[PDB]
């Protein structure tokens, strides 16, 4: 049960004005 | 007289200046009552209906804060990011050309005119590092006179006597390692050092309140552990950058790594976890790296000295090693004297044997209890 | 006296010029004073209420920055992607049409005008680490003579005699490794070669400090490790690209990796995280691949030689494996001489026996102390 | 969360009630007399023994009695296995948040 | 940029270079004979071995040979006579966003299918 770090993946977001 | 406002951009030898006004750039002359040479880049200046500068003001505006990324080579412009990951290059204002500007510092910017007017320092603030000033002082610790003198010579003495060390060309110690058995007192000495530093920065220098809070950067071991890859590294770099920027000539900044044994440990030990092959080298490189600290003392307290990695224990990182020992009979007597004060209510029948002399009575009780435990 | 501004777009044989002004595309005649022949695309010009070009000026320095996508066939246009993935075809101004514009570059662009002006890297962070070059040189390092000779042969010698290397058809070493027990002086050599390189760069081209420092990069360890997938690899790609621009076959770029074990592993020793499994192949491809760095030297330092991946410790990648060993008696004498300088004050009692001769007294003191410790 | 178990519900462990009272209940009743006498009030109690004997009941009864005695007191009940995650550091950050809330509540001066 | 390494600069491997040279050229050297036997050209070539044994060397030689061949066949040396070799680093296609890397994969293979012809290898 070795503990592990993580690497996240961003989700692009849409913004207008 | 209704008068306008605009943002100065640059000055010329023609005594005319470029100003961002009404969303567009204008070359305008200056009134004879205002000096054009006295003006500075990124200045809020007054205008009028004939489009002539009449007054100059402070560099105050309401603007979005951008995380500073890097200053350009020419030294006048810098790249910043935005909330929507918008990166733009902005000229520096006069106050921002003051403390040295560093990446990761928020800057108030007007993206239409593209000037970073000032830097907001409260946005980048760390309250986890700050520690409440302990009541404990040097006089409150007994039985460790040698260790107190050693830590005094390590920390307080070099800044009190600077010219004397410069005559001998001696640099202040760049690390202290307090270590020893459990309870014998390691956090108490850290509290005393923090209190002494707080007093020295409070009344000797007189800067202001909360200035003492700023120094003695205190972090516990497990606090640095995070959930991501290379996130603890960012915290280490940030805390060391803060220590570097806060420390001045003769100004000591102390970072206390309480519980040095558990944190870092020894590289290559521990099948379950592998945080070691990431955290220990950041600390190994921040201290005694290519670019070294100037007036920063790193104090580490450990109950398991041998557990700590040797690369950070060798001289040059943790030079002054102070060992706390278990109290002896005289040390136990001193510790009792530090707690069995004469302000405690003493029973009358207890005082009967010595005719009510509380000082001698308490000294005798301390002797009796020390003898009883050490028999 | 109040005059406007605009951006030049194109020139015609009618002695007229297209100018973007006040958010609209207009055509103007030039003043008789200004010559339309000398104008270049993208230049900023000054206008008036009569809408006449009166003076040309330098290109814009601030605005939005966008990543370059490709260069079109005509050569005057290029596709650029904005912060929110908007793509626009924009003209290339005179400064871009120096180093060849290549995709993956962040060009400063005015979207409404549609012109690109310049580009700036972010890897400066590493160049920002060595803000102050260390003052130590080889004269201040003792106990290592063969190692200094090898490190000079690896870096200084090929550039001092390029014609001899060309005649013998020998290229400068691609990489150098420094390994040894902790505290033996690896960072000293690493920070002294940087000083030597800065001195060389200042004396050869220009006395400017920033350009001289711009040839040594300090990785400092796990600084490349990042939160998001595929970001640290792109950081390495940018670092090596920035390295490949600055090389001119007469100027070395030294990328120093400190504590090699931090980011380098066997790809199987990783327990908690295996980011190194992705990181290592990227850097191996960068060093030696289809396209190889012609004149970039990578200097690596480590304390555990075995933990490093076998692929890196291969000839043609890390050619010379300099090993620093623990000092002997003569090396100890040299190190002591480097510190026990003659200018240090010495007691009159010690001066009594050697008739005040500071140098001989200090020397004999050095042999006495090394003999005491080496017993 | 407001505990409702009282000392009356507990049966056969009155002596344990009298020891546990002398460490948490009595100190906050007349803390002024203690700071006059300079005593340091206790900090932590470990209820240990065979399971299913009402270890949680004793703590809930103590908290309820302290709340009734006060004339505002705040109590936090966090079970063990909740503070467990496979990712590195999360279990420590949960403890940090719990104790941060504890200091937030204790800042007023009410018992926590 | 096209490397200058050729087959004459590789030594000690006269069998492996023969295999890769066949797999690259012979389906295109003799297309009529291949269609005579209905032999489909191979679509997967792997080069494996201990570090520093010449794998990237053979890759560079293959790229140089392809560039020279396409320079001989047609023109547009600026990008043509080289666009047919696509050099991809290992982690280079990895991307931050969830689906962008998959789009890169599909788009790379789509272009590789478009640019390819029966006489021009990709
Ligand atoms: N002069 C003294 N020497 C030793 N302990 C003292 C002294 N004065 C007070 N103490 C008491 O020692 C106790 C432990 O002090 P401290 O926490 O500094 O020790 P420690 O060895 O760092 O502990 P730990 O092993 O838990 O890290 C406290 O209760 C403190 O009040
Ligand atoms: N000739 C010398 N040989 C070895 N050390 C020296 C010499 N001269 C000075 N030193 C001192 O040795 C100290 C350690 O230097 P350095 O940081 O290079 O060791 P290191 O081998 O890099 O340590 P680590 O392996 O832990 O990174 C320096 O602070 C320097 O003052
Ligand atoms: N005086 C009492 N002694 C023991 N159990 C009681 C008493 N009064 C009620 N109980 C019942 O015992 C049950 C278990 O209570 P509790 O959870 O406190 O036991 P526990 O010792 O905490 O168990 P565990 O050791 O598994 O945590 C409760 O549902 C309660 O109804
Ligand atoms: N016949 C040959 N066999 C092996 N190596 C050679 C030969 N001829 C030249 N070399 C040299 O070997 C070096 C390494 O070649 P190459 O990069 O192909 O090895 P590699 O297997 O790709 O290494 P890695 O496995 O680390 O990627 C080249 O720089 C080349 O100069
Ligand atoms: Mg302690
Ligand atoms: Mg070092
Ligand atoms: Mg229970
Ligand atoms: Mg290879």
């Amino acid at each position: 049960g070795s503990m592990a770090q993580e690497q996240t993946k961003r989700g692009g977001g849409g913004g207008d004005d | 007289p209704p008068s306008g406002y605009g943002v100065l951009l640059a000055t010329h030898d023609d005594d005319t200046v470029d100003v961002f006004t009404s969303g567009r750039k204008m070359r305008l002359t200056c009134s004879p009552n205002i000096d054009a040479a006295s003006l500075k880049k990124g200045q809020t200046v007054r205008l009028n209906e004939a489009l002539t500068v009449v007054e100059a003001g402070t560099f105050e505006a309401v603007g979005e804060i951008s995380t500073l990324r890097e200053i350009l080579a020419d030294g006048h412009r810098a790249l910043v990011v935005g909330h929507a990951d918008e990166e733009r290059v902005v000229w520096l204002a006069d106050p921002l050309i003051p403390r040295k500007l560093r990446p990761g510092d928020s800057l108030l910017v007007d993206t239409k005119a593209g000037y970073a007017f000032e830097r907001i320092p409260k946005a980048e603030v760390e309250d986890l590092v700050l520690e409440e000033v302990p009541d404990v002082s040097y006089a409150d610790i007994g039985g460790l006179s040698r260790q107190i003198e050693q830590i005094r010579d390590a920390v307080e003495l070099p800044f009190l006597h600077k010219e004397l060390y410069r005559e001998y060309s001696l640099r202040p110690p760049k690390g202290v390692l307090l270590y020893g058995p459990p309870g014998c007192g390691k956090t108490l000495i850290a509290k005393a050092v923090a209190n002494s530093l707080a007093k020295k920065m409070a009344e000797v220098r007189g800067d202001d309140a909360h200035e003492a809070k700023s120094y003695f950067l205190n972090i516990k071991g497990p606090e640095l552990l995070n959930k991501f890859v290379g996130e603890t590294e960012r915290h280490i770099r940030l805390i060391f950058q803060r220590a570097r920027e806060k420390a001045s000539e003769g100004t000591p900044v102390i970072v206390f790594f309480d519980e040095m044994d558990s944190i870092f440990r020894t590289r290559g030990t521990g099948v379950s976890s592998d945080v070691e092959t990431t955290v220990v080298p950041q600390l190994l490189s921040e201290i005694d790296g290519v670019e070294g600290l100037e007036n920063v003392i790193v104090i580490g307290a450990s109950n398991r000295e041998d557990m700590i990695d040797p690369a950070i224990l060798r001289p040059g990182r943790l030079d002054v090693k102070i060992k706390i020992e278990r109290p002896d009979a005289e040390a136990a007597q001193d510790i009792y004297s530090k707690y069995l004060t004469e302000f405690l209510p003493v029973h009358a029948d207890d005082l009967a044997e010595f005719d009510g002399d509380r000082s001698a009575c308490i000294k005798a009780m301390i002797e009796k209890v020390v003898d009883r435990m050490y028999a």
